């Protein structure tokens, strides 16, 4: 049911946002299709963990650069 | 054992005891530091959970 | 919290069986929680005062 | 072959994930490319246990323990009553309550969670 998905992925995100993860609705859409597909969510994680950091140290520089 | 509760009893002193919240990145020690006291037996009918959490809830404010 | 457990105490000390024990420490507790702003209703109290502790430790930083 | 389009699902899925954390829209970029591949490696050749139901109850449980230490009663409801009705709740391909995707869905917000106890 439609209405079923969305009230899941509000409570995802509702869950993110009480946990201050700073995740959008729509990476939290995308992490929970990851997962249905059999991604391990360790590995998920450390790889959205890899990506966050990267992204971190990236705009650190960038923001040391401007 | 660097203070006073040195002097507490040790009946007492092993109740007193140091809970760490889940540990989340950038959380500080104030955010998940907390006291707690475990009630069971007939001192549970008293200190009930809901008192438990209350009492806890004041040790880590 | 260390007038209301003193309270709790004394109530205890004084209950006459358990019921009335349970009964007075639950409102110790309950008590306790409100003014410690660790209860429901003074939960708007206790973020304020945490968004304070907050602002305190980030000067304090 | 299915297999192949179950991976090159995941390689994009992965992908899209890299493009939006990380706020790498072109794929031509380098280190585009470089978090494309580490997530993809790490999706395919991961030595993860399976997720465990019990740890992200337990998880949640200690994110509500820890809101309700700091007094904020109302995050400790939300947080346990979103994750119970997250663990309820069906995933967008699985239709089943409690099903490994949810699980899985609960590590990853707690393995995300920032400060639960001091959030708003």
């Amino acid at each position: 049911n439609l209405n079923a998905v969305r009230e899941t992925m509000d409570v995802l995100l509702e869950i993110s946002r009480i946990l201050n993860t700073g995740l959008d609705m729509e990476t939290l859409s995308i992490c929970v299709r990851l997962c249905e597909q059999g991604i391990n969510p360790e590995a998920l994680s450390s790889v959205i963990k890899e990506l966050r950091k990267a992204t971190e140290a990236l705009k650190a520089a960038e923001n040391m650069t401007s | 054992r660097a203070t006073n509760a040195q002097f507490d009893s040790p009946e007492i002193l092993r109740r007193l005891d140091v809970r760490l919240l889940e540990v989340s990145p950038g959380d500080t020690g104030w955010d998940v530091f907390s006291l707690d006291y475990h009630v069971d037996g007939p001192i549970a009918t008293v200190f009930t959970r809901e008192c438990m959490s209350h009492y806890l809830r004041v040790f880590n404010f | 919290l260390e007038c209301s457990w003193d309270e709790l105490w004394n109530k205890v000390q004084q209950a006459q069986d358990l019921d009335h024990i349970i009964a007075a420490h639950e409102v110790f507790l309950d008590t306790i929680i409100s003014r410690c702003l660790l209860d429901s209703d003074s939960r708007a109290l206790l973020n304020q005062l945490r968004a304070v502790f907050d602002q305190i430790i980030e000067l304090q930083n | 072959p299915p297999w192949s389009r179950l991976d090159a699902q995941q390689e994009r899925d992965v992908r899209e994930l890299v493009r939006g954390v990380a706020g790498l829209q072109d794929e031509a970029d380098p280190n585009f490319q470089l978090a494309l591949n580490f997530a993809w490696s790490n999706f395919r050749f991961h030595r993860f246990l399976d997720v465990n139901s019990h740890k992200i109850e337990k998880t949640i449980e200690g994110i509500y323990e820890k809101f309700v230490i700091h007094s904020d009663l109302s995050k400790a409801a939300s947080w346990k009553r979103l994750t119970e009705e997250f663990l309820n709740a069906p995933l967008p391909s699985i239709k089943e309550i409690k099903t490994d995707a949810h699980y899985s869905i609960l590590s990853l917000l707690l393995c995300l969670s920032d400060s639960p106890s001091n959030s708003s």
